[PDB]
C-alpha cells in the first residue's frame, strides 16, 4: 500500500469499499465517493497526476473487468466533476439567506447532471443531500418570520419526522448525551424521585449505564464536597493573623492531606482561581 | 443502517466544539450543526460518535471541568474504559485540561486548528495601548458581542465569561496554561510535540489559508483576522500553523480556512482540496489501526 499512499495515510487502510452486484457490476453507493475522496486527498501532498496514477494501479490490481473500467470512468468523470465545481458564480443578495445557499446548492446539482444520470447521482450524493435538505430546509423554517415560535417548533418537528427513520435513530443517538442532560435538569429542576430518574435514565441508557450514573453522581458528590469544604478551611488560614508563607504552608498542608495526587492538584487549582475571584464554581451547567 | 467498519475504533469518538452561536431552537446550535456531516458519517461508517456541548465562551479550564464530566456521562454509558478526544480550535486546550486531569481515561488527543501557543487575534482583542488598533479592536469585539446579544436568553444557558476565554486563547494565557499542561504541546516555536505520553496518543493536523471559497460568506472576514494573525498569513485566518502544532502532525498545510477545518459553511471550500468528512473519516480509521 505505500506505492498508494501518500505520506500521510501511511498509516490507514484503503477507504474503498466498492459494492459489486451479483453479476460483477460496480453497484454506485455512498462509499464509493469515498474511495475517490481518500485519493483526492493525497492532492496538496501530490500533483494531480499522481493523483490518477496512484487511483488506477490501485484499481487495476484490486478489481478486473468490468467493473474496472466503470471504475476509472466514472472516476475520470469524477475529477473533471471536482474542477468544473468552480464554475459557479456568487449570486447578489444578503450572503445571509436561505434563498442563497439553496441556489448555491442548486448550481451544483446543475452541475452533477452535466457528469452523472439520476442513477448514479443518487448512488453518490442522496445520503449526503438528505441531510442538505433537511439543514437547508429548517433555515427557511426558521426565516419564515409569518409563523409562531411555537408554530415553527411544530414545523421542525414536523419535518424531522420526514426523513427516513435511519437518520432519526441516528442522529437520536448523536443527541442522546443532551437529551440525557435535559431530563436530567428538568426532572431535577421540581425535585422527583429517585425512581422517577431511574426509570428515566433505564429508558434512556438502560439499567446497566442508569447504575454507573449513579456510580458517577457519587463520585461527584464526594469531589464537590472536597472542594467545598476545602476552600473553607483555606479561606479560614487566609482570613488569618499570619504571614504570607504561613498561610501558603498551612494551606498547602491542608491540600496535601485532602489532595496527593499531581491530578486532584491541578483540578484543585481550577476551582481555586474561580474562587478567590468570586465566580460562582463549575459543578452544574 | 452502518454500511462499513471503517471508523470503528475500540474507545468511542468524543468531539468538543469551541467558539460558536446562540442555541435557537435550531437542533445543535454548537452539537451536530458544528461539525457538518462528519459525525454521522462517522457513525454510518461502524464509529461510536459523541458530540460534547461546553460553554463556547469561558476559560479553558471551567470548560475543562465542563468537557471532563460530560466524558465521564459518557465512559458510563459506553462502559468502555477510555475516549478518543477530539477538539476544534478552543476544543484543543479543552481536551488538553481533560487529558492532564484524567490521563486514565483518555486514550488519544486530537486537536484541529487549536490555537496551543495562542492567537495574535485574541491579544489584540484585549489590546489598549496600540490606540489605533485597539479602536478597531474594541470595535470588532463590541460588534461580535452585539451578534450573540441578538440571540438573548439561550435556551441551553452556558456560563459565559468571554473575558476569560480571550485571556484562555491569548499568548499569556496560553503559555500559563501550557505550562500546567504540556503534554503534547512542543518546546520549539514551531516544531511537533510528543507523539505519545502516559500511554495518550496525541495527534493535530490543521489549515494554513483565509481565502477558500469566496461563496462562504466568512471568508472575507477570515481574510480580514487573517492579517492580524500573521501579515504573511501562514494561518487558517485565526490560529497560525505553528500555534496549531500538537503532538504529531498528520498534514498541516490543507486549502481550508478555520471553518473548513469542520467543513464550514455548509461544506464550501477550495476547488482542489481534502474533504473534512473524508480527512476525519480517514483518522478515525488509524485511531482504530492504533487500536484504540
Ligand atoms: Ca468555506
Ligand atoms: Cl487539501
Amino acid at each position: 500500500e505505500n506505492t498508494y499512499l501518500s505520506k500521510s495515510q501511511q498509516d490507514t487502510q484503503v477507504n474503498c469499499q466498492l459494492k459489486i452486484n451479483s453479476s460483477q457490476h460496480l453497484v454506485v453507493n455512498s462509499q464509493t465517493r469515498d474511495c475517490f475522496e481518500y485519493f483526492i486527498t493525497q492532492y496538496g501532498e501530490s500533483n494531480l497526476q499522481k493523483v490518477k496514477t496512484h487511483f488506477e494501479k490501485f484499481i487495476q490490481d484490486q478489481y478486473l473487468e468490468p467493473a474496472r473500467s466503470q471504475i476509472i470512468d466514472l472516476w475520470t468523470r469524477y475529477l473533471k466533476y471536482r474542477e468544473q465545481l468552480a464554475q459557479i458564480q456568487p449570486s447578489q443578495s444578503k450572503q445571509q439567506d436561505q434563498n442563497y445557499f439553496q441556489k448555491v446548492f442548486n448550481s451544483i446539482q446543475d452541475i452533477r447532471k452535466r457528469f452523472f444520470s439520476a442513477s448514479e447521482i443518487e448512488g453518490l450524493f442522496s445520503t449526503e443531500d438528505i441531510y442538505q435538505n433537511y439543514t437547508l430546509d429548517r433555515m427557511k423554517i426558521l426565516e419564515d418570520s409569518s409563523l409562531s415560535e411555537i408554530e415553527k417548533a411544530k414545523k421542525l418537528k414536523e419535518r424531522f419526522e420526514q426523513l427516513p427513520e435511519d437518520w432519526q435513530e441516528n442522529l437520536q443517538e448523536l443527541s442522546k448525551l443532551d437529551d440525557l442532560h435535559t431530563l436530567t435538569k428538568q426532572i431535577k429542576a421540581r425535585n422527583g424521585s429517585a425512581e422517577e430518574l431511574r426509570q428515566m435514565r433505564t429508558a434512556l441508557v438502560g439499567a446497566e449505564a442508569t447504575q454507573r450514573l449513579e456510580t458517577l453522581d457519587i463520585q461527584r458528590n464526594a469531589w464537590q464536597q472536597r472542594v467545598t469544604g476545602y476552600l473553607n478551611q483555606r479561606d479560614e488560614v487566609l482570613h488569618s493573623n499570619m504571614s504570607d508563607s504561613a498561610k501558603k504552608q498551612a494551606i498547602q498542608q491542608l491540600r496535601q492531606q485532602q489532595f496527593s495526587s499531581s491530578q486532584e492538584q491541578l483540578r484543585l487549582r481550577t476551582f481555586e482561581t474561580v474562587h478567590d475571584q468570586g465566580g460562582e464554581l463549575p459543578f452544574n451547567y | 443502517f452502518v454500511y462499513s467498519t471503517y471508523a470503528q475504533t475500540k474507545y468511542p469518538l468524543v468531539f468538543n466544539h469551541g467558539m460558536a452561536g446562540f442555541n435557537r431552537v435550531g437542533t445543535d446550535t454548537l452539537g451536530l450543526d458544528y461539525w457538518y456531516q462528519i459525525l454521522p458519517d462517522l457513525a454510518r461508517n461502524g464509529g461510536n460518535v459523541w458530540a460534547t456541548r461546553v460553554s463556547p465562551f469561558n476559560s479553558t479550564e471551567v470548560r475543562g471541568e465542563q468537557l471532563a464530566q460530560q466524558v465521564e456521562e459518557i465512559i458510563a454509558i459506553t462502559g468502555k474504559p477510555k475516549v478518543n478526544l477530539i477538539g476544534h480550535s478552543h476544543g484543543g486546550p479543552t481536551i488538553r485540561y481533560v487529558a492532564g486531569i484524567m490521563p486514565e481515561k483518555v486514550a488519544s488527543l486530537t486537536t484541529i486548528g487549536a490555537p496551543h501557543k495562542g492567537s495574535p487575534m485574541a491579544d489584540v482583542i484585549l489590546n489598549v495601548e496600540g490606540t489605533p488598533l485597539s479602536g478597531l479592536a474594541t470595535l470588532v469585539n463590541w460588534f461580535s458581542a452585539a451578534i450573540t446579544w441578538a440571540g438573548g436568553l439561550d435556551p441551553n444557558s452556558y456560563p459565559h465569561d468571554s473575558l476569560a476565554g480571550a485571556h484562555s486563547l491569548s499568548t499569556q494565557g496560553s503559555a500559563q496554561f501550557n505550562a500546567q499542561f504540556p503534554m503534547g504541546v512542543p518546546t520549539t516555536s514551531c516544531g511537533e510535540g510528543a507523539y505519545q505520553e502516559k500511554g495518550i496518543y496525541m495527534y493535530s493536523f490543521s489549515g494554513n489559508k483565509a481565502l477558500t471559497n469566496p461563496l462562504d460568506p466568512f471568508d472575507i472576514a477570515l481574510t480580514g483576522s487573517s492579517l492580524v494573525v500573521d501579515p504573511f498569513g501562514d494561518n487558517d485566518g485565526l490560529v497560525s500553523r505553528c500555534s496549531a502544532k500538537f503532538g504529531k502532525t498528520i498534514r498541516d498545510d490543507y486549502n481550508w480556512n478555520h471553518l473548513d477545518e469542520v467543513n464550514q459553511v455548509m461544506g464550501i471550500r477550495a476547488i482542489l482540496a481534502a474533504d473534512p468528512v473524508s480527512v476525519y473519516r480517514q483518522h478515525a480509521n488509524r485511531l482504530k489501526l492504533q487500536g484504540l
